[PDB]
């Protein structure tokens, strides 16, 4: 089979994490939950290989609508080197994360992260998020909306103004766009 | 006339451990005390303190106060699991409770 | 750089898919794709025997320290075992799910190693017969993996250029060297120091890279390698010699300093696809692709 | 008359002097509302310490730039490095000229007369290169990409330590 | 009297002292002149330990001889 | 040998990481040299020989029929020798496991050990009688004479290079003697207690230089140098390095051995199957380790170059090391796992700036 002339070898960037068993089931105040954020955010989730698109970020302790999940945290940047770094990542073939804050500045994923990159998109979600202060450093916290049972691929909703790139997610009753 | 170390430091511990062999030959509890059990009852005093003061302090830098009142203590003791269980029949002067409502007490929307 | 042609060894009707030496250098089978392992000696082209007995076609066979186990590395998605001295398969190490396209023995004789196309690399046993442990490794059809020094360390290669390095015991990756470009990177192998891993990536350049740091700052150039998985070899009997295949007809050696074209060997009317270094002598096998059918050995 | 309030960086220790400030975690390219459109004008930056790893851009820019951008983007604002003397400016790197020291009397003069400019970097009033030529249209405010933490002084009154050798300008404390 | 200290470690120390003084004087003269902690000044006296709470005349070693020290915790 | 990137803050045992569950009835264990094997003797007379990087059981070799109750590795790591109730002076091969030597000698044998240098010269340390060296090709056989000859119970051995034979009879008398010419060069009664005398278990020693342990049957293990052995010679009184005991169960010990590097002390009880791991310098636990809570213990080892613990307990020989925690960027060093906001500003040369191989190694050497 070596004399065959299988050439699937390299039409994509270099990246990968598929092939996972990803079938698990079928099926206060502010900074103390900060605390229980930061310590079971680990044992909430999970990344796994997506029927939707690639992978996804699953669920697997059954989440009560309300609580926090997880912190989309990143290395931090400003304004200015969006496209700078844009045109670096498209220079060597890389997908760009970023999420903005506030008017202030964006928390990146790209070089340095956590297991947090790795959410699809839809239009019916079940996460959000808001603003907090654990002293002046606000943060980037994953909310609830509904009771999330194990298994689940989980989503939330970009907040984009209706504004080149396609709907490749495919939700249910979708715009056909992100924005 | 030799030195004079103490068993807290001859120990390497915090409680004292004069006081504690003071209160286990005067407290009736058997007849002769040996010399291995107000150490080691020493130490398990001060983990117990330890484990119970470390969670008040975490609370207490959590909601913003300098001091720790017992409000921290109440929420210290019974957000955790084993403590809660230690402390069963007990209740902490000025402490509250949880906040805990139930499933069913709140209002749900389904129109629009 | 004397090394000529002295012999021509036929007799397959498919391709010869591999030819790699016996580890004790007493021997060396053709296993070509054709359900036919013409069992070669590697001093003339002394034939043995031609053991068979598989399901479909044959692409690679791996050796063992002993010289004597031989597994198959059938199309039929599985691995027997072919003992030299038996003539009798043992067991059939099933459970892939698609065609296997290279598999290892350690240093001492007790693990098998195996590659299956969906990105999942299994672990075998070797006598009780057990899949040990599952890699889920890379993006890619399975393309080398290879035993350190001893058993230790799996290094890995893939199609896009990821170059992992894997633990043997506790069975996750270590180092991944990865380049921004990528050339599949079709073939890699170790160094018998512990501090060099070879590569081979489809762009016209081979490099051999340095274990811990990860570079090499004199890679060859001008050779002819853009479509197809060329083994390379080192020669142990002679000096720095580096010996590759080509696809113009050739047998590329070359030494460390030179980073040129010193030493093309003719001979072949394919492109070279398998060769393998005689651990004891000055010996290197050589079989080209389809259009040959002649392996052809060499003797200075 | 005092240092900017809108056209600061809010994160900057513009203490209640409202005079000297510590650098902050970034390029922090603070800029001053008391910039000029065109006539005679010069002032002092009265740098006193300079601490390793702080650096400053020194230049003349426009009121369109961003407070966190560094200087030398585009035909808004030229910049200038301290070590080696290499200037950048519209995506150019060029070592041109010497540097500077540590809390030295800084300070840059420019003159439209009334389309033509007179670039020159005065470091304690000696010339140290032409930067550039012919500036575009716009006001023209004092933009320096204070690095990391570092105590400058911007001087207003006509006490000048270091004023520019035969070189005529109406004094900075004429326009607040 | 000065005797010599060779330790097992190349480490020779000199001392020239009375016969007739005590542990204390050697202790502080050592931690004088090295800073070692005097919880470990043994002494062998024909493979028998010298103990550390009597006078040097209670043994008549022959003057300005060699003894070996050995590096030891006591109190931790 | 093995990766040297991975030194990602290494540890010393905590878990249990599972065993062999293959072949019960173990009666002692012991490594090689580098820490590579592991021969494991059975209850019917058999070895157990097991691999540790492949983790496979390596060969599987059958001795006699008396239970095999003493073993010891080669300097090579090819001559196995072992002694039993079978009386029999024997010698084994690795490759092939061949009776090379078979004289059944009286008075069965509690422990024997090679010279640690030269492996022609090997110890025998008998039911009663005093301990005997041999050799290898001829009987010549070296019987170390005892003033006591009223114990019947004598420990000897040879420490790490070879150079003496510390002697211990059950009373606590030691007789220091070289290794060629038995010169008496040092002897001391082990102050034990008060006054009153102990007995003397074992003594074994380290990898990297002289200090050693002694297992009396007080409960209480000593530590001592051997250079200060060296250093008093004959009538020493020496007092020990560090001494060690357990006084809240009062335990005595079954078995110890040394670290790789001679820093760690691992001991195990006769009775809780509880081991215990001591530091040799500042003197102090550091850590209890826990089993099968019922079971009786019989003999520990330890891993040189790596911490793997080995015990035995109803013929099950457990390896303890940390159930260690992989992570990401290993494969993908690019990206590394954060946890919060991180700053990126502390180089300078950003902004669009633009400014203005020859080590020949050899690919086949050691
Ligand atoms: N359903 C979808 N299919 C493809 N891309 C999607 C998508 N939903 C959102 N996106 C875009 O693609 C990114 C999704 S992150 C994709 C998950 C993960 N990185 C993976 O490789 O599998 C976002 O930047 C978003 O803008
Ligand atoms: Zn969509």
């Amino acid at each position: 089979a070596r004399a065959e002339v299988h050439l699937r070898k390299s039409a994509f960037d270099m990246f990968n994490f598929l092939a996972s068993k990803h079938r698990q089931p079928p099926e206060l105040p502010m900074p103390m939950r900060f605390r229980h954020l930061k310590k079971t955010s680990k044992e909430a989730v999970g990344v796994y290989r997506s029927p939707i698109h690639g992978r996804g970020l699953f669920c697997k302790r059954n989440i009560d609508a309300g609580e926090m999940v997880i912190e989309y945290a990143g290395n931090v940047i400003r304004s200015i080197q969006t496209d700078k770094r844009e045109k670096y990542y498209d220079s060597k073939g890389i997908g760009c994360y970023m999420f903005r804050i506030d008017d202030s500045e964006v928390v990146d994923a790209t070089m340095h992260g956590n297991a947090a990159r790795f959410i699809n998109h839809s239009c019916e979600p079940n996460c959000y998020s808001r603003v907090i202060n654990i002293d002046g450093q606000k943060h980037i916290v994953i909310f609830a909306m509904r009771k999330i049972y194990r298994g689940e691929e989980l989503t939330y909703d970009y907040k984009f103004p209706i504004e080149k790139l396609p709907c490749n997610c495919g939700a249910k009753k979708c715009r056909k766009f992100l924005n | 006339r030799a030195k004079a170390k103490t068993r807290s430091s001859r120990a390497g511990l915090q409680f004292p451990v004069g006081r504690v062999h003071r209160l286990l030959r005067k407290g009736n509890y058997a007849e002769r005390v040996g010399a291995g059990a107000p150490v080691y009852l020493a130490a398990v005093l001060e983990y117990l303190t330890a484990e119970i003061l470390e969670l008040a302090g975490n609370a207490a830098r959590d909601n913003k106060k300098t001091r720790i009142i017992p409000r921290h203590l109440q929420l210290a003791v019974r957000n955790d699991e084993e403590l809660n269980k230690l402390l069963g029949r007990v209740t902490i002067a000025q402490g509250g409770v949880l906040p805990n409502i139930q499933s069913v007490l709140l209002p749900k929307k389904t129109e629009s | 750089p004397n090394y000529a042609l002295k012999f021509t060894l036929a007799g397959h009707t498919k391709a010869v898919s591999s030819v790699k030496f016996s580890p004790n250098g007493e021997w060396l089978a053709s296993s070509s794709a054709d359900k036919l392992i013409k069992i070669w000696g590697a001093y003339d082209g002394k034939f043995e025997k031609t053991i068979s007995g598989h399901k479909l076609g044959i692409s690679d066979v791996a050796w063992s320290s002993d010289s004597n186990l031989l597994v198959s590395a059938s199309d039929d998605k599985t691995l027997k075992i072919w003992d030299v001295s038996s003539g009798k398969c043992l067991k059939t190490l099933k459970g892939h799910s698609n065609y296997v396209f290279c598999c290892n023995f350690n240093p001492q004789s007790n693990l098998i190693v195996s590659g299956s196309f969906d990105e999942s690399v299994r672990i075998w046993d070797v006598k009780t017969g057990k899949c040990l442990k599952t890699l889920p490794a890379h993006s890619d059809p399975v393309s080398a993996v290879h035993f350190n020094r001893d058993g230790s360390l799996i290094v890995s290669s893939s199609y896009d250029g990821l170059c992992r390095i894997w633990d043997t015991a506790s069975g996750q990756c270590l180092k991944t060297l990865i380049d921004d470009d990528n050339p599949p990177v079709s073939f890699v192998k170790f160094s018998p120091n512990g501090k060099y891993i070879l590569a081979a990536t489809l762009d016209n350049t081979l490099k051999l890279w340095d274990y811990s740091k990860g570079k090499c700052l004199k890679t060859y150039t001008g050779h002819k390698n853009e479509k197809y998985c060329i083994f390379a070899n080192f020669s142990v009997t002679g000096g720095k010699w580096i010996v590759s295949g080509s696809e113009d007809n050739l047998v590329y050696i070359w030494n460390l300093q030179t980073k040129e074209i010193v030493q093309k060997l003719q001979g072949h009317t394919d492109v070279v696809i398998s060769t393998a270094c005689h651990p004891t002598e000055n010996i290197i096998a050589s079989a080209a692709l389809e259009n040959d059918k002649t392996i052809k050995l060499w003797k200075s | 008359v005092l240092l900017a309030l809108h056209d600061r960086a809010p994160q900057l220790k513009i203490s209640d002097d409202r005079l000297t400030v510590v650098g902050e975690k970034g390029y922090s390219m603070v800029r001053a509302s008391h910039g000029v459109r065109k006539g005679a004008w010069y002032f002092e930056i009265t740098v006193d310490e300079m601490p390793p790893d702080t650096a400053a851009r020194l230049g003349w820019s426009q009121p369109l730039g961003n407070l966190q951008a560094p200087l030398g983007y585009d035909k808004f604002s030229y910049s200038w490095r301290s070590k080696k003397g290499t200037k950048f400016h519209q995506s150019i790197g060029k070592h041109y000229s010497s540097g500077y020291g540590q809390g030295d009397v800084l300070g840059f003069y420019i003159n439209l007369p009334e389309p033509h400019s007179e670039i020159i970097f005065y470091k304690n009033g000696v010339n140290q290169g032409v930067a550039y030529k012919d500036i575009f249209e716009g006001v023209y405010f004092p933009a320096i990409s204070l690095y990391k933490s570092c105590t400058v002084s911007i001087n207003f009154g006509p006490c000048f330590k270091y004023p520019p050798k035969d070189l005529t300008y109406r004094p900075m404390s004429d326009m607040g | 009297m000065q005797i010599f200290v060779k330790t097992l470690t190349g480490k020779t120390i000199t001392l020239e002292v009375e016969p007739s003084d005590t542990i204390e004087n050697v202790k502080a003269k050592i931690q004088d002149k090295e800073g070692i902690p005097p919880d470990q000044q043994r002494l062998i006296f024909a493979g028998k330990q010298l103990e550390d709470g009597r006078t040097l005349s209670d043994y008549n070693i022959q003057k300005e001889s060699t003894l070996h020290l050995v590096l030891r915790l006591r109190g931790c | 040998n093995l990766e040297l990137l991975e030194s990602f803050g290494q540890n010393y045992p905590e878990e249990a990481d599972g065993t062999l569950d293959c072949i019960s009835m173990a009666l002692t264990c012991t490594f090689n040299r580098w820490g590579t094997l592991l021969a494991v003797g059975c209850n019917d007379g058999r070895i157990v020989i097991w691999d540790f990087l492949t983790r496979g059981i390596a060969k599987i070799i059958s001795a006699h029929i008396h239970p095999v109750c003493s073993l010891c590795w080669s300097r090579d790591g090819h001559k196995l020798v072992s002694a039993s109730t079978d009386n029999i002076v024997s010698q084994w091969d690795v490759l092939s496991g061949d009776c090379d030597q078979r004289f059944r000698f009286p008075s069965p044998i509690l422990k024997v050990q090679y010279h640690p240098r030269d492996q022609n010269k090997v110890l025998v340390c008998p039911m009663k009688s005093a301990p005997v060296m041999l050799t290898l090709s001829d009987s010549k056989h070296v019987v170390l004479p005892v003033d006591d000859d009223s114990d019947l119970n004598v420990v000897a051995s040879f420490d790490r290079r070879g150079e003496y034979i510390y002697t211990g009879n059950a009373k606590g008398k030691i007789l220091v003697l070289k290794t060629d010419s038995q010169d008496l060069v040092a002897s001391f009664r082990v102050t034990t207690g008060t006054s009153n005398t102990t007995a003397i278990k074992s003594i074994e020693f380290a990898r990297k230089g002289s200090c050693f342990l002694i297992n009396t049957a007080d409960r209480i293990i000593r530590v001592y140098d051997g250079r200060e052995i060296l250093t008093c010679g004959r009538d020493g009184e020496p007092e020990p390095m560090q001494k060690l005991q357990d006084l809240v169960n009062r335990t005595p010990w079954k078995k110890c051995c040394f670290s790789g590097d001679g820093e760690y002390i691992v001991a195990g009880s006769a009775r809780q199957h509880a081991l215990y791991i001591w530091e040799k310098s500042i003197g102090n636990l550091v850590k209890i380790l826990h089993g099968t809570r019922g079971e009786l213990l019989l003999d520990v080892a330890w891993h040189p170059v790596r911490p793997i613990i080995a015990s035995i307990s109803s013929g099950v020989v457990s390896i303890w090391a940390q159930n260690q925690v992989e992570n990401w960027s290993a494969f993908a060093p690019d990206f590394k796992e954060l946890d919060e906001n991180v700053e990126y500003e502390e180089r300078e040369s950003e902004f669009d700036i633009e400014d203005e191989e020859d080590e020949e190694v050899d690919v086949t050497s050691v």
